[PDB]
RNA sequence: AGCGAAUGAACUUUAAAUAUGUAAGAAGCCCUUGUUACUUAACUGAACGUGGGCAUUCGAAUGUAUCGACACUAGUGGGCCAUUUUUGGUAAGCAGAACUGGCGAUGCGGGAUGAACCGAA
RNA sequence: GGGACCGAGGACCGCGCUCUGCAAGGAUGCUGGCGUAAUGGUCACCAGCGACCCGUCUUGAAACACGGACCAAGGAGUCAA
């Protein structure tokens, strides 16, 4: 795999080479990588303080890092927001720029023809 | 426990495209309120089935009542509640007015005598016995035995709690 | 509708004003339409298009203490009869004990 | 006093509109399920500790 | 009025003149055309209006 | 100066409300229902409700 | 859950509970061609720029008793108890990490009484 | 319908309504006894409830230890570079 400066990359951490072994707090991070070097890459990282959050500064080599594809959400949101903009322009219609946060259910009717319901125990006897 | 009420709760899983028009599961429970009767559904219905509170819906809750709350009936109670040794049967009997009463009567009598309590005690089937012969403990028997009449022995007067002093001493015998 | 009454206040330039008045309701929402109590009362109970800047404006209702009590053991959910949890329809008998 | 008298009406009406719903769907021998309440009341009553 | 729902509009000073921007804005409310902070699409709603007359959505002659 | 509360002083509801009057007037909160019979209840839904 | 789908915790269509890292816009994406001492077989790629596109819902919610940068100044560098998770051990004790919570500097109601309990500042 | 506590402000403005006016941006009207220790306040005692002796020091905290017979006067971050 080929990383270069600023991206943003996971750690998964397996157990087959030791060698630049990470703790079990950087084990399973996200970051962002600052420095790039032969084999091990400096990976910048979000801790936890009992009351704060501090940035530390890590080495972890190439077997653990893989990107990400928050990013690439980002970017496919960006793309689909301009083409539906576009598209509603020259269609002259109105429309949702936004995601909308799933709003409850509407009223609907539930048939019972060929739909008996069954009834149940409390604990299932056979 | 409270005051009870029959509520009948059909609910079902969410629709999919992968499975329409599902099953639509329904049974009957005892709750105090509505809200209590659907978490219950919702209980018991992951407790049997692979269906849960956030993949589901409740398509109706009715309250059902009593047909005839004027007649006596004695009611059979088919229960499982869990002790620390584990899970055990026990069918009782109760003379009441309503399937309601006859469950209120139990939740206190499994209280008074095993310490069994709400979520300790599960309500398998309770049944109307439709005749005698279908009514197996003594004590229903005897209440059930052909001309039963009896006095009222020692019967304490009732007497104002602020009746602090009496002039003459009370009798028991009517 | 009783909320609103009588618990009503506003946060007029960060001031915690009474709904005295149609007018000072209109001044801090009339660029959404709400220009009366009555639409106020309808944007919250109809939940509409403005309901989010409806109830910033509104300033968190102070409640007195039920009347009456609340349960004898108060700090379970309410479906093992206790107070707290979601209690569906009861809050409103929540809500006149607690007015 | 139109708008307040408007929001009167369509109050009741939607309350007789779920009744009426509610009513036909048992008569047709169907289950209606309300829509989920869109509404939420929350008091903290409460204390702050632990 | 039935088919656009809108509560009635304040008729303000003169009639028509701020009659029209209190429908765009209750049309607005109506259709979901908000702000940033909730200000009403008067224009989208008033591009909305001519759009369904067009497509002949409302009634109307001579 | 004073927060008067309009459900227990009825100036202060006319002067926040002017419908209260038309409300009151016309027993707006004792509106009867419509006059039809009622269809009885199913004899399905009877059965589903005692199924057990 | 199934194996009336295949295969056999190490099986899978699906997928729990439970905490947890990153990202969520003008502080933007692209696409287009001018330069460069970089680079490529090459006006070809990369960087530096131009044009465009959306100022209104400008790209989730909810809160927002303002936030950021620089300079200067005083007191602080101890721990104890407990929940949950976790490593080890004993006959039982117990020992060690991580989070969060109470005590410090905190009065009041209750638990007869009372550093470590319940309510509430 | 009954009860309790409260009366903040001091010409008018305002929102209004049931508009000769009004329960509408905060109490007015009528009447009585007294006009003095009567109200009120301060000392001594009784009664009900509450309530460890201060400072220093150590410690996570207590406990311990230290100082305290009483009163008067004096009594300790100042000056220069």
């Amino acid at each position: 795999r080929t990383y270069r400066v600023g991206d943003i990359v996971d750690i998964k951490v397996n157990g087959a080479v030791q060698k630049g072994m990470p703790h079990k707090f950087y084990h399973g991070k996200t970051g962002v990588v600052y420095n790039v070097t032969k084999s091990a890459v400096g990976v910048i990282v979000y801790k936890r303080v009992k009351h704060r959050y501090i940035e530390k500064r890590i080495n972890v080599r190439i077997e653990h890092v893989k990107p990400s594809r928050s990013r690439e959400d980002f970017l496919r949101r960006v793309k689909e927001n301009a083409e539906l903009k576009k598209k509603a322009k020259a269609e002259g219609v109105p429309v949702q720029l936004k995601r909308q946060p799933a709003m409850p259910r509407e009223a609907h009717t539930v048939s019972i023809a060929d739909n008996k319901p069954v009834t149940l125990a409390p604990v299932a006897y056979e | 426990m409270g005051r009870l009420q029959e509520y009948q709760v059909i609910g079902r899983h969410l629709p999919t495209e992968a499975n329409p028009n599902p099953a639509l599961y329904r049974m009957r429970i005892f709750a105090p309120n509505e809200v209590v009767a659907k978490s219950r559904f919702w209980y018991f219905l992951r407790g049997l089935k692979k269906v849960k509170k956030a993949t589901g819906e409740i398509v109706s809750v009715n309250v059902i009542s009593e047909k005839h709350p004027l007649k006596v009936k004695n009611f059979g109670i088919w229960l499982r509640y869990d002790s620390r040794s584990g899970t055990h049967n026990m069918y009782k009997e109760y003379r009441e007015t309503s399937r309601v009463a006859a469950v209120e009567a139990m939740y206190a009598d499994m209280a008074a005598r095993h310490r069994a309590r709400f979520r300790s005690i599960h309500i398998l089937k309770v049944v109307e016995l439709e005749k005698t012969e279908d009514v197996k403990r003594p004590y229903i028997k005897q209440l059930v035995a052909k001309n039963l009449s009896f006095p009222l022995p020692h019967r304490v007067p009732k007497i104002s709690t602020k009746k602090i002093f009496s002039a003459k001493r009370p009798s028991t015998f009517s | 509708r009783e909320l609103i009454y009588k618990r009503g206040y506003g946060k007029v330039n960060g001031q915690r004003i009474p709904l005295t008045d149609n007018a000072i309701i209109e001044e801090n929402l009339g660029k959404y339409g709400i220009i009366c109590i009555e639409d106020l009362i309808h944007e919250i109970f109809t939940v509409g298009p403005n309901f989010k800047q409806a109830a910033n404006f509104l300033w968190p209702f102070k409640l007195s203490n039920p009347n009456g009590g609340f349960r004898p053991r108060k700090f379970k959910h309410f479906i093992e009869g206790g107070d707290l949890g979601n209690r569906e329809e009861h809050i409103n008998a929540l809500i006149r004990a607690m007015n | 006093f139109k708008r307040a008298e408007k929001y009167v009406k369509e109050y009741r009406e939607q309350e007789r509109e779920k009744i009426r719903l509610a009513r036909i769907a048992k008569q047709q021998g169907s289950f209606h399920i309300p829509a989920e309440a869109k509404l939420v009341f929350v008091i903290r009553i409460k204390g702050i500790n632990k | 009025m039935q088919v656009y729902d809108i509560p009635p509009l304040l008729k303000d000073p003169s009639q028509g003149g701020d009659a029209t921007m209190d429908f765009l804005v209750q049309v607005a409310r109506k259709r979901g055309r908000l702000g940033r902070g909730g200000v009403p699409n008067i224009q989208a709603a008033a591009m909305t209006v001519v759009t369904d007359w067009r497509d002949g959505r409302i009634q109307g002659w001579t | 100066v004073q927060k008067k509360n309009p459900l227990r002083n009825k100036q202060i509801m006319l002067r926040l409300n002017p419908y209260a009057s038309t409300f009151a007037k016309e027993k707006l909160g004792e509106v009867k229902a419509e006059e039809g019979k009622p269809p009885k209840v199913p004899a399905s839904f009877k059965e589903l409700l005692h199924e057990a």
